[PDB]
């Protein structure tokens, strides 16, 4: 494909981002890694994974898990 | 075009261990995942382990103590290695593509039978049935090999319909089966009948034409 | 809807902070009329507005705008005689003088 | 296949084309790309200048007052989506005070996903009736094309 | 840990009627993001490997009969087939695929068919099997319906128990049938101690055994 439907991954245009995988920027699938490091390279946003979503920050009702 | 094939020993020493590897075409190591499934006879489907385009991997639970799976994404194959087999491994190990995100395991490779023992690789001696004195049916025996499995093809294939392949029966460490094919008389014996039989293990491929009796 | 729009527009007006062509530095007034113009022609008119010309002209970025002069009554009238000759083989050569200046061109 | 190239974020290019050249190597942008306020550019900066990594834009496509700029075919020439997951006060293609564009020339464009179309005040600009924008967005109804040649 | 449970274990059902078998999930297979199920049904048929069939639950893979539909959310699933064909004789596994990947323990489906008699054949041992020292007579009884069968061996009018190997194939995918093969091994001594050797089939289609034999010495 010349661009994806859905979402990237590995050279692919797939479906949805199966787990382990994160939906980034509603395009492509991430790794847990990927979305750990954008948030230390603020420690802006410190991205947040919900909903199977890395995201800049966690929606209303809802904070930072620190750890995970 | 999309192909997998296991290359395994076929015969493993318990203790010892299993290489397989399972080489494909038609797709990119790198955007698909391989996984890992053996069938053990008369039994389900397990899951092994899998390989992701990233190479990363995951196992089963279970078998995660012993198991490996690699891969070679320029020579297109993934590798799985198993650690001191038993009785129990003995199964048809195979590996399927895993379009990942988009379908689940799709294609599958034919397999590959694994036997865990300490008895000698036999190849079979291949026996022609013809009958003593509308349609005939002819055999063929297939006796004494070990391990299984056998293939066995009538005419390279061109005959399949009035085809009948007995499961085999293992007495003393050896296996035994036949087959019957029938065919109507105008054929036999004017027309060859031949029972094509391979035994993988040990690199027998053998042709018995069926001779009419006297 | 009309307010995203209003904000919008408002939006580039926000982020808005050698040759010769006939001009004219309009004085006291707020419209023009330019005049000796070909029939029916297009024209590039690029505006500007001057708070100052003395010493050194300290003006607007331009308000680019064009227009196409109406054309002339006749102008595609083909005048002089529709003159003809015939071949020896019975051909007719039609000819006309094509109109020197009309409206655009003749297609 | 799909991207070779890099991801890029977003850019707001102003002024000078200088900072342009920062997406030689993108086949992404994830964000969206404005390129604006360039009164003194001419079309012989423009003439040996080419993104054809440049596949898709995430977000938004912006151009104003970009002088000298008489088409975008060697721009983005490879340009086939715009995602829209972000816009410009609803649109994911703005084109507004472009004085010398003549045509848009994005002929590798399939696809707007999300957003509408806004294209106005280009005095010079032709080749927007021959564009069927229904193959293109779903809906046409939130276009906004006029006062254009 | 994900583990997947098949009901019934196996099913009888003849060609044309409709056929239901469930496979159920300990943990909810369906994802947040796009609101479908990670679940796919395969189907296994004899000696082949597995073929896809349905996935997302419900999505019909390419080239898949519409005689099969999936169904089910969540936890508990379906799968249907309309109107079963001969050749749809399988076993039909459930996978969860929402993270790492675990089979259920199969359906087995099987045809219900009108009942068959065997068609019985016998063999004297190859010269080629003689020559080496061996002798296996090998009876065939094809074609027949229902599965149970009786082989009974004779040599000299004698029943003959020790040493006979019995094997069935698995039901064929066309006609729906059984078929059995039945191998009486002996030393070629002991082989040409004998002149009648006879193989009796009895089965539910007569009460009268259908009987095939020869004589070494013809
Ligand atoms: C441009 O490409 C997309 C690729 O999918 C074509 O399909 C449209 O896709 C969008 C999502 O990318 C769909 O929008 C969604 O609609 C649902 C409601 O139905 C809503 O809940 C979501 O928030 C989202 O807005 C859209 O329905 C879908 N439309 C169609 C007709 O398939 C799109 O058609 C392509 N257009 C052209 C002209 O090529
Ligand atoms: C987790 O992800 C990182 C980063 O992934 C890269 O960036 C993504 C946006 C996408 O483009 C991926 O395909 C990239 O791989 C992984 O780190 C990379 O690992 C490869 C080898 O596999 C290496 O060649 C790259 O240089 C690495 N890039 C970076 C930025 O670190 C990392 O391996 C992943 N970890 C796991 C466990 O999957
Ligand atoms: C665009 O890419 C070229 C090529 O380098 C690649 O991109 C790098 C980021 C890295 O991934 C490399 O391994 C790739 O090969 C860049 O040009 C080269 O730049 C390096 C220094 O970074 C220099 O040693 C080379 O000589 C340059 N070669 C050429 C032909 O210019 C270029 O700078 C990148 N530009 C941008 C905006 O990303
Ligand atoms: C481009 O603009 C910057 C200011 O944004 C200036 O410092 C630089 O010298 C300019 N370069 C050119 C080539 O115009």
């Amino acid at each position: 494909c010349v661009a994806c439907r859905n979402f990237y991954l590995d050279g692919r245009c797939v479906e949805t981002c199966p787990p382990p995988y994160y939906h980034f920027q509603d395009w492509r699938c991430v790794n847990f890694s990927f979305c750990q490091d954008l948030h230390h390279k603020c420690k802006c946003h410190q991205y947040v994974i919900h909903n199977n979503k890395c995201i800049p920050e966690c929606p209303s009702g809802y904070t930072m898990n620190s750890s995970n | 075009q999309v192909q997998l094939k296991e290359s395994g020993p076929g015969l493993v020493a318990p203790s010892q261990s299993l290489s397989i590897t399972c080489t494909v075409s038609g797709f990119p190591l790198t955007a698909y995942g391989v996984n890992w499934v053996r069938q053990p006879p008369g039994k389900g489907l397990e899951w092994l382990g899998m390989i992701w385009g990233d190479g990363n991997t995951d196992y089963n639970s279970a078998l995660k103590s012993r198991l490996s799976i690699s891969k070679d994404n320029s020579k297109s194959q993934v590798f799985l290695k198993m650690n001191s087999l038993q009785t129990d491994d003995t199964a048809r190990y195979y590996c399927a593509r895993d379009p990942y995100g988009s379908k689940p395991m799709d294609y599958w490779g034919q397999g590959t039978s694994v036997t865990v023992s300490s008895a000698k690789t036999t190849p079979p001696s291949v026996y022609p049935l013809a009958p003593g004195s509308s349609m005939v049916t002819l055999g063929c025996l297939v006796k004494g090999y070990f391990p299984e499995p056998v293939t066995v093809t009538w005419n390279s294939g061109s005959l399949s319909s009035g085809v009948h392949t007995f499961p085999a029966v293992l007495q003393s460490d050896l296996y035994t089966l036949s087959s019957s094919v029938t065919v109507p008389s105008s054929t036999w014996p004017s027309e060859t009948v031949t029972c094509n039989v391979a035994h993988p293990a040990s690199s027998t491929k053998v042709d018995k034409k069926i001779v009419p009796r006297d | 809807k009309e307010l995203e729009e209003s904000s919008f527009r408002k939006t580039f007006e926000d982020y808005l902070h050698e040759e010769h062509r006939p001009f004219e530095k309009v004085v006291n007034k707020e419209s023009l009329v330019i005049s000796g113009l070909r029939h029916f022609t297009g024209y590039r008119i690029e505006l500007q507005a001057c708070n100052q010309d003395t010493p050194e002209e300290r003006c607007s970025v331009a308000a680019y705008v064009s227009a196409r002069t109406m054309p002339e009554a006749k102008a595609d009238d083909i005048v002089g005689p529709v003159t003809h000759e015939i071949f020896e083989n019975n051909v007719v050569h039609l000819m006309w003088q094509e109109p020197k200046e009309p409206n655009g061109l003749i297609v | 296949h799909l991207y070779p190239g890099e991801v890029c974020p977003g850019m707001d290019i102003r002024n000078n084309l200088t900072r342009l050249h920062e997406l030689e190597n993108c086949s992404v942008i994830e964000g969206h790309l404005q390129i604006l306020l360039m009164f003194k550019t001419r079309p012989e900066d423009f003439r040996d200048l080419s993104f054809p990594k440049l596949i898709m834009i995430t977000d938004y496509l912006l151009l104003f007052r970009v002088y000298g700029l008489e088409s975008l075919k060697d721009l983005f020439p490879n340009l086939t989506v715009i995602r829209g997951s972000r816009l410009f006060f609803n649109y994911a293609l703005v084109i507004f005070e472009m004085v010398h564009l003549k045509e848009l020339g994005l002929y590798n464009l399939m696809n707007i996903t999300r957003g509408s179309v806004r294209i106005e005040k280009n005095n010079e600009l032709c080749y927007l009736a021959t564009i069927d924008w229904s193959r293109i967005l779903d809906s046409v109804e939130d276009n906004h094309i006029v006062l254009n040649k | 840990d994900i583990v997947m449970s098949q009901s019934p274990s196996s099913l009888v059902v003849s060609v044309g009627e409709k056929v239901t078998m469930s496979c159920k999930s300990s943990q909810s297979l369906l994802y947040s993001s796009n609101q479908k199920n990670f679940l796919a049904w395969y189907q296994q048929k004899p000696g082949q490997s597995p073929k896809l069939l349905i996935y997302w639950a419900s999505t019909r893979e390419s080239g898949v009969p519409d005689r099969f539909t999936g169904s089910g959310s969540g936890t508990d699933f379906t799968l249907t087939i309309s109107s079963v064909k001969a050749e749809d004789l399988a076993v039909y596994y459930c996978q969860q695929y929402f993270r790492y990947r675990t089979f259920g323990g199969g359906t087995k489906l099987e045809i219900k068919r009108a009942d068959a008699a065997p068609t019985v054949s016998i063999f004297p041992p190859s010269s080629e099997q003689l020559t080496s020292g061996g002798a296996s007579v090998v009876c065939f009884l094809n074609n027949f319906y229902p599965k149970d069968i009786n082989v009974k061996w004779k040599i000299d009018g004698s029943e003959r128990q020790n040493g006979v190997l019995n094997s069935w194939t698995d039901q064929d995918s066309k006609d729906s049938t059984y078929s059995m093969s039945s191998t009486l091994t002996l030393t070629k001594d002991e082989y040409e101690r004998h002149n009648s050797y006879t193989c009796e089939a009895t089965h539910k289609t007569s009460t009268s055994p259908i009987v095939k034999s020869f004589n070494r010495n013809e």
